[PDB]
This record gives structure tokens, C-alpha cells and sequence, in this order.
């Protein structure tokens, strides 16, 4: 498994809508390129994908959907951890077919 | 650096070692896209550019100043760099004012500005 | 995405509007009044010659 | 015109004689290469060029 050190999390945009209306960016430092299993440890926010490609560049992105005004959840990438908190604005569409 | 028993090198000039699983996986994991070259026969892959002719060239041959697509599609929508409309390009690729070409001073580090071929002397 | 603004009634003035959607990158429009025309409503009274 | 920053002035040799008996050196940092205009803002010393 790749060794992940100093993992930080920031949220680009958030909108608590039924579709996946969140963009999440992770910074990390690695030694080798591999595959990590990404999970979120709360049901306030639901990630879209299960595995991500970690590269020597030091940036991966994830998509999450949330329904709370201000989420706060702990996301893990292989063995690392972080705390992401964001501010989300309501969506404008009244009704959706999904 | 010889790559580990389960890693392959991204070409003879790359220090990048990708997992053997990342060769022909449909993502450009090599800096050159060489991992996606020579996979599905000619089947264009993520490290290859689709010519308008239907030919696959390496993405490294897009905007290299050569017609590798045989239809010039690889040289369409690029961005060629040079000196400004008022600058002369030395053979060392430095830009000097056009006013400093053939003024009997060596402003180019190689004296290209004072070159007998350029000055028409 | 509904939006509203107020733009001056000056011919040739290059008005630019900033639309900042929460989920997307901001956008800038450009609106310009090339020509204006004010039409009254007329009721003929009589003719002289 | 070229942009000049961090100008420092040093004098190597001086001799108050009738002809131009001084040598002046300027160090700077520029972004492009071109032509500047050189002037001395006091009449105590007159520049040759």
C-alpha cells in the first residue's frame, strides 16, 4: 500500500441537493503510485467512488452528496485521515425526477 | 532505477515506474502516455491523439512542429512561441530588439545579430 | 438561473454584469444600447394650408 | 520601456579634472532589454552620455 503522510482536505463547492453536489479535494504526500480505498466515516455525507488513484503529483478529487447546511466528516485514504467541514448553499430547483 | 518486480518503466527516458496493472488500463499514467500506446491494436488510447484521418499518434507528437498526422491535425490548435514583431531571435533563442540587428555590437551571446548571413554584408 | 439588474439608458455605455452562480465559475455579460426611440401616441385634430 | 528595480550606484575612481575624470557603475534587475535615458539631477556632476 502507498504510504500517505500529511493529508489535508478542502471543499471547493457545496450544495445540499439530491444529486452529488459536492467537490472535495485531498492533498497528500506519497512515495509510490497505487490504489487507495476511500471511505467517509459519517452518514452526513456520502462519497460517490470507493477507490482513487494516488499519484506523485499530490492531489485527488472526490464527489460527495450531503443534505445538511454545514457538514463535518472524517475521510480516510488507505490509512490516513482528515476532517473536512464546508458551507453549503441551498439548491434552486424545486422538484427533481430522481 | 530498475522498477520493482510488479512495476514497468514509462519509457527509456522516464524515471516513472507504473504498476504492471496500469499498462493499457485506459488512463494516461505515464508522463508521455506511452502506457496507452500499442494496446488495442491501433485502437486509440488515452495517451494517444486521434488525427482527423483516423490515425493514432502519441500525445507527445501533438504540437511538435511536425506533421505526424499526415493531414496536419496534430499541428492544428497549438501555440507556437517566437520573438515579438519588434524582436530578433538569436540562434541561441534569446530575443533582442530589431534595432540591435547589424549595429556592429554583439548583443547576441553567439553574435547571430552580427552574423554575415543576416546582415546581408 | 434567474437574474436581475439595472443598466443605464446611455447610448454606447459598455455595461457589464457579473453573474456568480454558487456551483459554477462566475460569468460576465456585456450589454449595450445601440439605439433608442421614444414614440408618442397621436390624435389628429385638423389640417391647415 | 524596460522596468528597472533595485538601483544601486557605486563609484570606482574619481578625479576632479576638466575632462571626464570619473567612472560610474550601476547595478539593477530588469525584465527585458532595451534603451534607458540617463540623467544627473544636480549640476555638481555632468554625465558624458
Amino acid at each position: 500500500a502507498p504510504t500517505i503522510i500529511d493529508l489535508t482536505c478542502t471543499v471547493a463547492t457545496c450544495t445540499h441537493s439530491s444529486d452529488f453536489g459536492g467537490v472535495l479535494t485531498l492533498t497528500y504526500k506519497t512515495d509510490k503510485n497505487g490504489d487507495c480505498s476511500v471511505h467517509s466515516h459519517s452518514n452526513v455525507a456520502t462519497l460517490q467512488e470507493a477507490t482513487a488513484k494516488v499519484k506523485t503529483a499530490g492531489k485527488v478529487t472526490l464527489h460527495f452528496s450531503t443534505a445538511s447546511a454545514s457538514p463535518s466528516f472524517v475521510v480516510s485514504l488507505c490509512s490516513a485521515r482528515a476532517t473536512c467541514s464546508a458551507s453549503c448553499e441551498p439548491p434552486k430547483d424545486h422538484i427533481v425526477p430522481y | 532505477r530498475t522498477c520493482r518486480i510488479h512495476e514497468i518503466s514509462c519509457g527509456a527516458h522516464s524515471t516513472q515506474c507504473i504498476p504492471v496493472s496500469w499498462r493499457c488500463d485506459g488512463e494516461n499514467d505515464c508522463d508521455s502516455g506511452e502506457d496507452e500506446e500499442n494496446c488495442g491494436n491501433i485502437t486509440c488510447s488515452p495517451d494517444e491523439f486521434t488525427c482527423s484521418s483516423g490515425r493514432c499518434i502519441s500525445r507527445n507528437f501533438v504540437c511538435n512542429g511536425q506533421d505526424d498526422c499526415s493531414d496536419g491535425s496534430d499541428e492544428l490548435d497549438c501555440a507556437p512561441p517566437t520573438c515579438g514583431a519588434h524582436e530578433f531571435q538569436c540562434s541561441t533563442s534569446s530575443c533582442i530588439p530589431i534595432s540591435w540587428v547589424c549595429d556592429d555590437d554583439a548583443d547576441c551571446s553567439d553574435q547571430s545579430d552580427e552574423s554575415l548571413e543576416q546582415c546581408g554584408r | 438561473y434567474e437574474h436581475s439588474t439595472v443598466m443605464p439608458n446611455v447610448v454606447g455605455f459598455p455595461y457589464k454584469a457579473h453573474i456568480e452562480r454558487p456551483g459554477y465559475s462566475p460569468l460576465t455579460l456585456q450589454m449595450q444600447v445601440v439605439e433608442t426611440s421614444l414614440e408618442p401616441t397621436l390624435n389628429l385634430e385638423y389640417i391647415t394650408c
